[PDB]
């Protein structure tokens, strides 16, 4: 799925 | 974009019924889909994610499945708390998109509206405007059609309606219609009628008052 | 755990609004925050989401250049700026946390109570209250007020059973108007005194209309 704003 | 179609949009069912909602995706969204439940006045609540995994705290009667473009949500036996509007959502590409929603309503026995008419208040009439209010109280199902007659003349001009949500205890609906005129127009006539049409009325009911 | 949003807002067309959203009970910088809005009576519309740790954002394409997501980590608060408002932006604005399992969108876990945003040219107007005198049904007419909301209550909260307060309707004047009604025993209308209360908080207007036959 969408997850372009990064990892956390 | 990428649209989600929910079917049906409105659904009536009584407590204890097994019911199934359908979400169809314009494009393939492999497994990346969520289901929400929203009651009037609240923020939505998460029920299902990964198309089929229950969110913590969701009763086991809720379940969902779905592959690519066809998804379904099911309640094994409806409960008073389950009656709300349900949204699907995908997260496979931008923008995230919700379905149009499915409103699930309590099915109950047909009940006819109790009709009441209220002539304008003297304080309002002194202000230059006259509002005549017709109230349809505790009826089911949800269409009710109201027709206004000033001096027996059909008033397809300006009047407003307002419907409550389904009652928590009765599962009925209530409706208020408001006919608005000037002081000079209100005082130029005499009769004011309110004709109510509903499934629970074999013949439409008329409620009128004189003076004004 | 909990997302707390700022209070309702009333703005004129072409103005800007700043909604805020504070996080409690979890690490603010551990989950993306979505922004979703709902027009009166309608479905949900996604505005974008923000990485609170980095401040990185993706804004929904329809709103790019008009909507701005920011955050203040020192107070666990996220901000949403909606500029150049028109009537198409009237509705409730929610912030929602994503579970974000696998570093990837999964589902909106925690929602705020929502922030109401009304875009209109109308000016603040106190309501006029008129009695709706007569199995016995009476009521109050709350007419020509702006903005929402108004609270009714009957006999200061004691009378609550057969009460129906209707959703306000927006007239062409840009003003709101609603009715609150009650069904009472076919006759108690000589002993019992029925008073509807009306609180229009944006106008500092409280009115207790006695509904007598």
């Amino acid at each position: 799925a969408v997850g372009t704003i990064g990892a956390m | 974009d990428i649209q989600l179609t929910q079917s049906p949009s409105f659904l009536s069912a009584s407590v204890g019924d097994k019911v199934t909602i359908t979400c169809r995706a314009s494009q393939g969204v492999r497994n990346e889909l969520a289901w929400y439940q929203q009651k009037p006045g609240k923020a939505p609540n998460l029920l299902i994610y990964y198309a089929s995994t229950l969110q913590s705290g969701v009763p086991s009667r809720f379940s969902a499945t779905g592959s690519g473009t066809h998804f379904t949500l099911t309640v094994s036996s409806l409960q008073p708390e389950d009656f709300a509007t349900y949204f699907c959502q995908h997260m496979s590409s931008y923008p995230l998109t919700f379905g149009g929603g499915t409103k699930v309503e309590i099915k109950r026995t047909v009940a006819a509206p109790s009709v009441f008419i209220f002539p304008p208040s003297d304080e309002q009439l002194k202000s230059g405007t006259a509002s005549v209010v017709c109230l349809l109280n505790n009826f089911y199902p949800r269409e009710a059609k109201v027709q206004w007659k000033v001096d027996n003349a059909l008033q397809s001009g300006n009047s407003q309606e307002s419907v409550t949500e389904q009652d928590s205890k009765d599962s009925t609906y209530s409706l208020s219609s408001t006919l608005t005129l000037s002081k000079a127009d209100y005082e130029k006539h005499k009769v004011y009628a309110c004709e109510v049409t509903h499934q629970g009325l074999s013949s439409p009911v008329t409620k009128s008052f004189n003076r004004g | 755990k909990v997302l707390v949003q700022s209070g309702a807002e009333v703005k004129k067309p072409g103005a800007s609004v700043k909604v805020s959203c504070r996080a409690f009970g979890y690490t603010f910088t551990g989950n993306p925050l979505h922004w979703v809005r709902q027009a009166p009576g309608q479905g949900l519309e996604w505005l974008g989401w923000i990485n609170p740790h980095s401040g990185d954002t993706f804004t929904s394409q329809k709103f790019q250049g008009r909507v701005y997501m920011t955050r203040d980590k020192s107070i666990n608060t996220a901000f949403l700026d909606v500029t150049r408002l028109t009537s198409d932006d009237t509705g409730i604005y929610y912030c929602a946390r994503d579970k974000y399992y696998g570093n990837e969108a999964v589902g909106m876990d925690v929602w705020g109570q929502g922030t109401s945003v009304t875009v209109s040219s109308a000016s603040t107007k106190g309501p006029s209250v008129f009695p709706l005198a007569p199995t016995a049904a009476l009521g109050c007419l709350v007419k020509d007020y702006f903005p929402e909301p108004v609270t009714v209550s009957w006999n200061s909260g004691a009378l609550t059973s057969g009460v129906h307060t209707f959703p306000a309707v927006l007239q062409s004047s840009g003003l709101y108007s609603l009715s609150s009604v009650v069904t009472v025993p076919s006759s108690s209308l000589g002993t019992q005194t029925y008073i509807c209360n009306v609180n229009h908080k944006p106008s500092n207007t409280k009115v207790d209309k006695k509904v007598e036959p």
